[PDB]
């Protein structure tokens, strides 16, 4: 379409709204209530705008750009003196009642409300009345919740229900005592409830985790970065100050997490910051431990791996694509072990093959919204990675949207969509083992063991195709629920198959490839996506080798004699004693890692390798596009003792000074030459981010705001010569102010979101081409996969019906949200909110245990009788026992592994 | 107190004992020699950018002068007429920072401006701010005169100990933290 | 001795408040308006209530004394004294810790306290309690 | 009509003239809040175009200013020529009283712009500073060298890639500068600077000297010694962290040297001033004016009487410090001009000191002018020599003493006047003929009359009102407000810290300095910090003209010229 | 929820266009008569009291303007009045039309602002006896007296 503003043509979208369509042309219009993945609503009037319809007109009439489509022939004004005015007296009416507290606030320089006030020009105070004040809530460790500083500007609610599907926080108040919040006190059980804090554009809902610690926006050295908890991947803007990192921001990127994290993501950077982790390299020599340097450290590491006559280097789906790729070249490629068992490796091996393989296109984490129909097939989505649990409700909420679509009303008004709507929802079917928290919106949920949901989804894909291998036994009720399924699936525009290898067997995904190809093979537009379970292990497959048991044999046997493992715990892939005892047996152990483990005792060398936080490196998405995630701080800059060196560059200068007898510090893009010439998998890796020799305009990209405070004052408490700020030869960014983060740059990383006079998080808008769509100038990462020709064959192994026995318990894995990630867990911030270790029993077990809830059960696993309570699950079957996966003493391998002597402690 | 000893910006000093803690002879006549040093400084009032009005209006050949005030802002095309001008002088010599500009970077930053004279040759005493009032470059003719007045260095190049010592003075602000601390009250700035 | 007008940026402090305590409250307001860049601080908070500063570091070798941050605090903590009779033997014992800026008392602004215009809940100031503040009118409250 | 208003200048006589000469076409009008009409030109075409500028009716005579400038970064380009550089020429017509600026396009791959000295001879060291501070050549340029970085240099400071902090400083290279030092005496090169007998005769900077025995015959001096950078750190500061750094260009300024920046800042924000922010700012400004005109006259009678030459002035310098002491912090560098009028209001007490100040000084003129007619011997020895009139105070720039000296009755505070000069009544006064060392001091004893007679002026009648703009970008707020008032907290908040948000456009503000006519010239890309800022200072150009007039001089001479003009080298460096 | 008429409007027929041109509305035509005994100020903060807390909490300016219009009409009752307040209550009811708020209850609701504004001007101006007075001192910083 084309519109007028200020006197002046300008070529807009015409089914858009014109808030969006003017914030799109890089025009200044204030806004509070209009969120670009939300929606508009009327509950500021801050948009303002006087329109015309004629092209000369007098008078004309101030309407709301977030009300007003963006049609042909509107003429609009913005800085004229009404509705300049009128913006002046809607700010001046939200600073009516609005407490005195600024530098006291948490938002402060990232404040949307300050923005808009200083935007609009108001700063003279004209209302002398007495003001308005609230009390407080306790939204959990997450949280931090202060009712004064609201304008009622109702985006909290409006994500929070419509959105995140929430069913806790809400509107309670009236006229002027207008309340948002939870009735009572307590955490908010939501998996989307940090995004509250970039949500709101005043300080009510804050970061409590960088709440403690606090420093201002200006103060944070940004980067962008990866988030390396689960497998989505989605891109986090990690900002760090005095040596700590300190608030992760969600970073824009629109093909995969626009605009929201989930809690995990956004609160689990407490590890990083522990005081247990290793800063040095610490070699045990008899029974004491010494520190040393790099250098001597590499020195007497490749003099014992030189008399050593065969090192086992043991990866770990944790690290990164050039660490793996470095151990893989500093032991023998013939030797080179993946840190995962065996029916892990069984499944992530098939994962990659139906992704790759399967002919069938991988959806992103935007386009799955755009779907018309979803069948989850034994992955607690909403658990293990929850972002892809959230644009399921979108896509179950697009339903309500074509259907208000259809009555010719606007897509950009979510009121009258929901309104139209009223509880129309696309066909949502979740199989697990109990239950979820998508089965508010789910059309079925199938509780039912892992074998059971493989049955489930082999008679799916019979119904749809009658090629698939057909299964008997089937109910006629549950013959009628597939023929649902079915039917729903079949009148399916764009269907979606979600499947993982966090079910535990090999033929859940199976039965998911196997409904894909019958989808495909009648003419659909069948997507289907796998989580995956850690963040960079779909690249450890890519790159492959043997599994951790086939390591331990050879440890054991002892055909090895040195044994280098790269940021593995080692405990939850494999038994703790069988692991205990393989290391031990090992003459030389090394481990490269940047947190504490249980294998550093006994441990002949311990090598300080560097986080996420404070390394580069690449990883590979669940949907199969690699991203690459670059350094926050130095952590030389302070204690300069210390080196934390990348794992890449350890093992890469110790394969160095093991073949020259030198120490080579490489250079980042030297590995990924590496690995675009050594494996032809992994040759697309090098299209996500440029050459450190990138440099727009001749200079570099800013970790730091331009307003970067107390530089020669910050390291002046031990010494007030400054340093030399810290040369990054890997990156095309420079560790100090003086680089670019230009909005109108020519890249496709952005560090952080700031524009003059946008401060907010809703500065990313300036970031993009379209406002709520892609980032201008493409997107990080490339897609590094593509849609075969050719597909693969039915899965003619069709699993048996699970039948029960009283001497043998099947464990059904849970994966907690903030309890299934090691790294998670270690935080300290999320010891508060995760649950205790638990059990669950049916109540048909539990009346032949003769046990009721909360009463110690003790359970035999590797000859330790551990005990745990016990919870009565309603959603389980008999004959199977709940554990939640990735606990401490739990490993994720007992899902689908059996259990015995389950006595009452 | 503890004493520091440079002997023959990159040379090492380590923390020992001063001679006189163990010849009452020598314990006097080094006594009168730092007196000697004490009442009798010349200063060698470096020209440079800014602070000389405050040289200037505070009351001189070179090599003469056993005390050094670099003033001004030090630069790259500066920072060797600094160091020249600083080896022409014989030792002992002693140094005063005056400004910011001097102690360190000094509000510059900048590729053109050398953070401090510390970064060439060795300061004695330091005077911070943007321009020093004439009473603080007295009184930090104070400071260096009592810390003159206590050093231990060597009457004659034949017999004796080649290295000269260094006070380990207590800090000023440390000294003077009861009298700025127990400060309640002051001036309301709406006056004069 | 000599005179020096009241409005002299001599040697800078932190203040306290009438009631007693730390007025400042530890934000960054001043750190950012260096020129220089010669302030560091950290923010901690107290276990009821009000921030204050964990520590706070300014580097005077580096400080010109032009007077931004005073004229950058809202709560007219950090003051320029008159005094001036400053100068060490080290500079690296010209950085200023939190115990050598903290005054025990008010200084060119005496009567003026933050926290009593501020909206956060303090020990001893309950929600409502401030300057032209009204009390907190409950949701379930009776009143239409 | 505002004077912030963004102007065009299309109705001026000069762009009709250049419109009936080179066509409609070859030129492109920018509008800018700079009140100056900017017209860009191509590279062909430049001198053609400044020919013709030369020979018109009241021509454009003198060259006031000329630099570079990196366009790479510059996001709001609307209606711009499409250039990677831009080199500004700013030029003056003092018989129009107008003034015009000529930006000459340039790209990246081809920095080459014909030369501007042979049009205007004070363009030889504005082009090696843009050669310096830029990557910018001119064709046809004798001796483009470095002059204010060392020869030894790497990159050029002013690009926008070049990152501005102080490197590792390693001993090495200041022990291979100190060795260069060591041997530039004895084995001169005479062919690097453009030049018998050579020596190096050492503000504070060195002059290479050719004798021809004891008589000058060439003499190129060396400057760059006190290059603190202050237009890379104007792209590093705020507009509200500059003030200090603005301060800190000449020493005996101060006040007078902040405000053509904050005039500037207002301009490009759009403040109005009321009139008691216009008083006290030329109050102030007369001070530190009457302060450096007291240093340079002590400074120029001491050298023959010598009887009471530096006590008699130390007590009006002193006591004029303690008077910016009690209205301000420190007694040199006030820092005290904010955006939208100033950092706090004057006390109670500041008519009692200036009524003291203002009786207690006419009594002195009447000795000073006294001490500067005993000594005949210096009248008659100091008149004879090196006293240039009315062309080449022109063409050099010469904008202090000098240019009122030989006649050319130019001052900036009665022919565009700033900050309310029109309230006040003194009569500017004017030399004749020559430039003189006597008529220069003379001139600047009848300014000490008149800015003695603006002070009277200002504390006879004083304005009760505000002492800041009440416009939304005057940063800082007021105190009281941002103490108890929410919205003036959320100004004061995002103004101290992010920085004042700044619409993008070009200003200029020229005012008359303490020792000629300070400029700057602000560049806003609509950021919180300055895209570029250009510091036009008098003394560069008083000192860019001394070999045009020790050219056949003896030293004894230069040094008496040396001490006879009022250039700062800290002022000529930045 | 109309707006005032004087007793010259009294002879236009009750209709929807005849009271449309007299700056009014008929609504739901069940009229209400104000009598001298009555103070005009007490009945439209009493009308600005019914519609401030019978509104809803949606939209901005009913929100915050119908309690700011009470705060006011409260302290010309209680001859609190400050200079100031006319002319805000006058910007409050233009900038609460039609058309700037979410619903119609907020031009309902200043109607009866725009009638005693426009006709019973003098009991308002009366009801103003106190200067400006917004902020208060701090005895150490010089307030910023504009003039
Ligand atoms: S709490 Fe925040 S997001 Fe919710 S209505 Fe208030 S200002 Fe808006
Ligand atoms: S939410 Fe924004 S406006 Fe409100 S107190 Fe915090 S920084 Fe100030
Ligand atoms: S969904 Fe996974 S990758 Fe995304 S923020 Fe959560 S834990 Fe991180
Ligand atoms: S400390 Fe200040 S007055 Fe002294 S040289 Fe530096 S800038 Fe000039
Ligand atoms: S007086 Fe100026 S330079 Fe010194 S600490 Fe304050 S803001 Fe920084
Ligand atoms: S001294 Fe003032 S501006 Fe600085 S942190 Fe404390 S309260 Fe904030
Ligand atoms: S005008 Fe209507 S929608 Fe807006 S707050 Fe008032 S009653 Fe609610
Ligand atoms: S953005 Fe709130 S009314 Fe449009
Ligand atoms: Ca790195």
């Amino acid at each position: 379409a084309t519109i007028h503003v200020d006197g002046k043509e300008y070529e807009v979208n015409g089914a858009d709204n014109l808030l969006e369509a003017c914030l799109s042309l890089g025009l200044d219009i204030p806004y509070f209530c209009w969120h670009p993945a939300l929606g508009s609503v009327g509950a500021c009037r801050q948009c303002a705008v006087k329109q015309y319809q004629n092209a000369e007109d007098t008078r004309g009439r101030l309407v709301m750009s977030c009300m007003t489509p963006a049609s042909d022939g509107t003429f609009i004004s913005i800085d004229d003196e009404e509705a300049k005015q009128f913006r002046e007296s809607v700010v001046e009416w939200l600073m009516t009642n609005h407490p005195h507290d600024c530098p006291v606030c948490e938002e402060g320089g990232n404040c949307h409300l300050q923005d808009m006030t200083v935007m609009t020009g108001h700063s003279f105070r004209r209302y002398r009345f007495t003001k308005r004040t609230h009390r407080n809530q306790d939204l959990g460790p997450f949280i931090s919740h202060e009712m004064n500083r609201c304008i009622a500007c109702y985006r909290c609610v409006r994500y929070y229900k419509d959105y995140a599907g929430g069913t806790d926080l809400g509107v309670y108040g009236a006229h002027d005592n207008v309340y948002f919040g939870r009735p009572e006190d307590g955490t908010l059980e939501s998996e989307f409830s940090g995004n509250l804090v970039e949500i709101c554009p005043t300080g009510v809902f804050t970061d409590k985790t960088h709440s403690e610690r606090y420093n201002r926006k200006w103060d944070m050295q940004f980067a962008p970065s990866i988030c390396q908890q689960c497998s989505i991947g989605c891109n986090i803007s990690p900002g760090e100050r005095y040596g700590e990192l300190r608030r992760i921001e969600n970073r824009y990127n629109g093909t995969v997490n626009h605009y929201f994290l989930c809690d995990r993501g956004r609160f689990g950077y407490g590890y990083v910051n522990l005081k247990d982790r290793p800063r040095q390299p610490v070699q045990r020599r008899g029974d004491d431990f010494i520190t040393l340097n790099a250098e001597q450290a590499m020195q007497g590491a490749a003099d014992i791996l030189r008399q050593s006559k065969k090192v086992i280097g043991i990866g770990s789906p944790r690290a990164s694509v050039e660490s793996n790729f470095a151990l893989r070249e500093l032991v023998g490629e013939e030797n080179f072990y993946t840190g995962i068992a065996h029916g892990e490796q069984e499944r992530l091996q098939l994962a990659l093959k139906v992704l790759r393989e399967g002919g069938i296109y991988t959806p992103a984490l935007r386009e799955i919204e755009s779907y018309d129909a979803v069948l989850v097939l034994g992955e607690d989505v909403t658990q293990t990675g929850a972002r892809v649990a959230l644009a399921v409700r979108q896509a179950v909420k697009g339903k309500a949207r074509e259907m208000a679509a259809a009555q010719k009303v606007a897509d950009w008004q979510i009121a009258a969509i929901l309104n139209i709507g009223q509880r129309a929802k696309h066909p949502l079917f979740v199989t697990n083992v109990d239950d979820t928290r998508l089965d508010d919106i789910a059309a079925w949920t199938y509780r039912a063991p892992v074998e059971d949901q493989a049955r489930l989804g082999f008679a799916i894909a019979h119904a749809l195709d009658n090629s698939a291998p057909a299964v008997d036994g089937i109910e006629p009720e549950l013959q009628s629920k597939i023929d649902v399924i079915v039917q729903a699936l079949a009148g399916a525009k764009k269907p979606l198959i979600i499947s993982g290898t966090n079910a535990g067997s090999l033929e859940v995904i199976q039965a998911a490839a196997n409904v894909a190809k019958a989808l495909k093979g009648r003419g659909a537009d069948v997507g289907i996506t796998m989580i995956a379970r850690s963040v960079n292990s779909m690249g450890l497959g890519i790159m492959g080798g043997g599994s951790l048991e086939e390591a331990l044999t050879e440890l054991e046997t002892g055909r090895a004699d040195a044994v280098v493992v790269l940021e593995n715990d080692l405990h939850r892939h494999a038994s703790a004693t069988r692991v205990n005892a393989a290391l031990a047996k090992a003459p030389l152990v090394m481990v490269v890692d940047h947190q504490r483990t249980a294998i550093m005792e006994n441990a002949h060398l311990v090598l300080s390798a560097a986080s996420f936080a404070e390394s580069d490196g690449t990883v590979i998405n669940n949907e199969g596009r690699a991203q690459r995630f670059f350094q926050v701080y130095d952590p030389a800059y302070y204690d300069s003792k210390t080196v934390m060196l990348e794992s890449w560059r350890w093992l890469h200068s110790l394969h160095s000074t093991l073949l020259s007898r030198e120490v080579d510090w490489t250079q980042l893009d030297h590995v990924i030459d590496a690995v675009v010439a050594k494996i032809p998998e992994l040759a697309g890796i090098k299209d996500a981010a440029p050459d450190a020799t990138f440099r727009i305009r001749g200079q570099k990209l800013a970790r730091e705001p331009h307003r970067y405070s107390g530089r020669t004052a910050m390291r002046a408490n031990i010494s007030v010569h400054e340093p030399r700020q810290p040369q990054d030869i890997d990156t095309m960014f420079t560790f100090s102010m003086e680089g670019n983060n230009q909005p109108t740059a020519h890249r496709s990383q952005v560090p952080f979101a700031w524009a003059p006079g946008w401060n907010s998080p809703q500065a990313w808008n300036k970031f993009q081409d379209e406002v709520g769509g892609k980032l201008r100038f493409g997107d990080p990462g490339v897609r590094l996969f593509e849609t075969s020709e050719n597909g693969l064959d039915y899965f003619t192994s069709v699993p048996a019906r699970f039948q029960p026995q009283d001497g043998k318990w099947r464990i059904a894995p849970y994966y907690h949200l903030f309890g299934s990630d090691e790294l998670s867990q270690r935080a300290p911030v999320f010891q508060s909110r995760m649950p205790q270790p638990y059990i669950k029993l049916n109540p048909a077990d539990a009346a032949k245990l003769g046990v009721n809830a909360g009463t110690r059960v003790s359970f035999s696993y590797d000859g330790n009788t551990v005990t745990l309570p016990v919870e009565i699950a309603e959603g389980l079957t008999a004959g199977q026992v709940g554990l939640p996966m990735g606990m401490s003493g739990i490993a994720p391998v007992l899902a689908g592994a059996h259990l015995e002597d389950l006595k009452e402690a | 107190m503890d004493y520091t000893l440079t002997r023959i910006p990159l040379q090492k000093q380590e923390i020992v004992t001063d001679p006189l803690e163990q010849n009452v002879f020598m314990g006097k006549l080094n006594d009168m020699v730092n007196w000697g040093r004490k009442n009798s400084i010349w200063p060698y009032n470096f020209g440079l950018s800014c602070c000389y009005v405050e040289m200037v209006t505070s009351f001189a050949s070179p090599r003469q002068a056993d005390l050094m005030v670099v003033a001004g802002t030090c630069f790259t095309k500066m920072a060797p007429v600094i160091q020249r001008l600083y080896d022409q002088m014989l030792e002992p010599k002693w140094v005063i920072s005056m400004g910011a500009c001097a102690n360190s970077g000094g509000m510059y930053d900048i590729y053109s401006v050398v953070q401090g004279v510390d970064k060439f040759i060795p300061v004695d005493v330091y005077i911070p701010g943007c321009p020093p009032r004439p009473e603080a470059y007295m009184q930090a003719l104070m400071l260096l005169q009592e810390s003159i007045g206590k050093e231990r260095r060597p009457l004659s190049w034949v017999v004796g100990d080649q290295g000269v010592y260094r006070a380990n003075m207590q800090s000023e602000r440390e000294r003077k933290r009861g009298e700025r601390i127990a400060v309640t009250n002051l001036r309301t700035p709406d006056e004069i | 001795p000599v005179y020096l007008p009241p409005r002299y940026r001599g040697r800078i402090v932190l203040t306290r408040d009438p009631d007693g305590e730390e007025r400042c409250v530890a934000c960054n307001l001043c750190a950012v308006a260096c020129p220089v860049g010669c302030i560091s601080l950290q923010k901690a908070e107290t276990k009821d209530g009000r921030w204050y500063p964990e520590f706070f570091r300014i580097n005077f070798s580096r400080c010109i004394f032009c007077g931004l941050c005073e004229e950058a605090c809202p709560t007219t903590a950090i003051q320029l004294t008159p005094d001036f009779e400053m100068g060490e033997y080290k500079r690296q014992d010209l950085v200023y810790e939190k115990e050598d800026l903290l005054i025990s008392g008010p200084g060119k602004y005496p009567e003026y306290n933050f926290y009593r215009m501020a909206g956060m809940a303090i020990d001893g100031k309950d929600k409502g309690e401030a300057e032209n503040e009204a009390k907190p009118i409950d949701v379930k409250s009776l009143l239409p | 009509e505002p004077a912030w208003q963004t102007r065009d200048h299309l109705d001026d006589p000069v762009i009709g003239e250049l419109r009936n000469r080179f066509g409609p076409d070859a030129f492109t009008v920018q509008a800018t809040r700079t009140g100056v009409p900017v017209v860009w030109i191509k590279r062909e075409q430049l001198l053609e175009v400044g020919d013709f500028l030369k020979k018109l009716p009241k021509p454009y005579v003198m060259l006031f200013d000329l630099h570079g400038m990196d366009e790479r970064l510059r996001t709001h380009r609307e209606g711009l020529p499409a250039a990677d550089f831009s080199v500004f020429y700013h030029l003056i017509s003092i018989d129009r009283n107008r003034d015009i600026m000529l930006k000459v396009a340039l790209a990246e791959n081809d920095l080459h712009v014909p030369t501007f000295t042979k049009l205007f001879p004070n363009a030889n060291w504005y082009e090696r500073e843009t050669w310096d501070l830029f990557g910018i050549t001119f064709d046809g340029h004798p001796n483009l060298r470095r002059i204010m970085m060392p020869q030894t240099w790497k990159g050029h400071p002013l690009r926008k890639d070049y990152p501005a902090r102080a490197t590792e400083f390693s001993p090495f290279e200041l022990t291979k500068a100190k060795q260069d030092l060591e041997m530039e005496a004895l084995t001169f090169k005479p062919e690097e600077w453009g030049m018998f007998m050579f020596l190096n005769l050492g503000g504070a900077f060195r002059i290479v000297l050719q004798l021809d025995g004891e008589e000058i015959v060439d003499c190129v001096p060396d400057i760059g010694y006190h290059h603190r950078g202050a237009e890379k750190m104007g792209e590093r500061q705020s507009w509200h962290s500059y003030i200090p750094y603005t301060d800190r260009i000449e020493y005996l300024g101060g006040c007078v040297n902040e405000m053509p920046y904050v005039l500037a800042v207002e301009k490009l924000a759009g403040i109005t001033v009321p009139d008691r922010v216009n008083v006290i700012r030329v109050m102030l400004s007369e001070l530190f004016r009457i302060n450096s005109h007291l240093l340079y006259i002590s400074t120029f009678i001491q050298d023959v009487g010598a009887m009471t030459p530096v006590f008699f002035a130390f007590t009006d310098r002193q006591k004029i410090y303690d008077l910016v002491e009690a209205i301000t912090g420190f007694r040199m560098h006030p820092a005290w001009f904010r955006i939208g009028g100033v950092a706090h209001d004057l006390p109670r007490g500041w008519d009692r000191l200036l009524r003291e100040f203002l009786d207690w000084m006419p009594k002195r003129l009447a000795s000073y002018e006294k001490a500067a007619l005993q000594n005949t011997i210096l009248k008659g020895r100091s008149q004879g020599v090196a006293a240039y009139g009315a062309k080449e105070a022109l063409e050099w720039g010469t904008t202090g003493a000098g240019l009122r000296a030989t006649g050319i009755d130019f001052d900036v505070r009665k022919a565009r006047p700033y900050s309310g000069y029109e309230n006040f009544d003194f009569e500017i006064p004017v030399g004749g003929g020559v430039s003189d060392c006597y008529t220069r001091v003379m001139l600047k004893v009848e300014e000490l009359r008149q800015s003695l007679r603006i002070l009277e002026q200002c504390l006879n009648n004083m304005p009760e009102g505000p002492f800041k703009a009440d416009h939304p970008l005057t940063t800082p707020p007021p105190k009281e407000r941002t103490l108890q008032h929410i919205e003036t907290l959320i100004t004061h908040f995002l103004q101290v810290s992010w920085g004042p948000v700044m619409p993008a456009n070009e200003s200029f503000q020229m005012i008359e300095a303490t020792k000629g006519i300070n400029s700057y010239y602000l560049t806003s890309d609509g950021s919180t910090m300055s895209y570029r800022t250009r510091i036009r200072t008098p003394s560069y150009a008083h000192l860019q003209q001394i070999p045009a007039a020790i050219r056949g001089s003896l030293v004894s001479d230069l040094i008496v010229y040396l001490g006879s003009i009022d250039f700062v080298m800290s002022d000529v460096d930045r | 929820g109309t707006d005032f008429l004087t007793e010259a409007h009294l002879d236009l027929p009750m209709e929807f266009e005849s009271i449309g041109k007299a700056g009014s509305r008929l609504g739901t035509a069940l009229a209400m008569a104000v009598d001298h005994e009555i103070n005009m100020v007490s009945l439209v903060r009493n009308l600005e009291e019914f519609f401030a807390r019978e509104s809803c909490g949606w939209c901005t300016p009913c929100r915050d303007g119908l309690p700011w219009s009470v705060k006011i009409l409260r302290a010309l009752e209680r001859g609190e009045g400050q200079p100031g307040d006319i002319e805000t209550l006058e910007q409050l009811c233009r900038f609460l039309g039609p058309g700037k708020t979410f619903c119609a209850h907020a031009p309902g609701a200043v109607e009866p602002l725009q009638s005693a504004i426009k006709y019973f001007r003098e009991e308002f101006e009366a009801g103003i006896k106190q200067p400006f007075s917004n902020t208060h001192l701090i005895n150490g910083i010089q307030p910023n007296l504009l003039k």
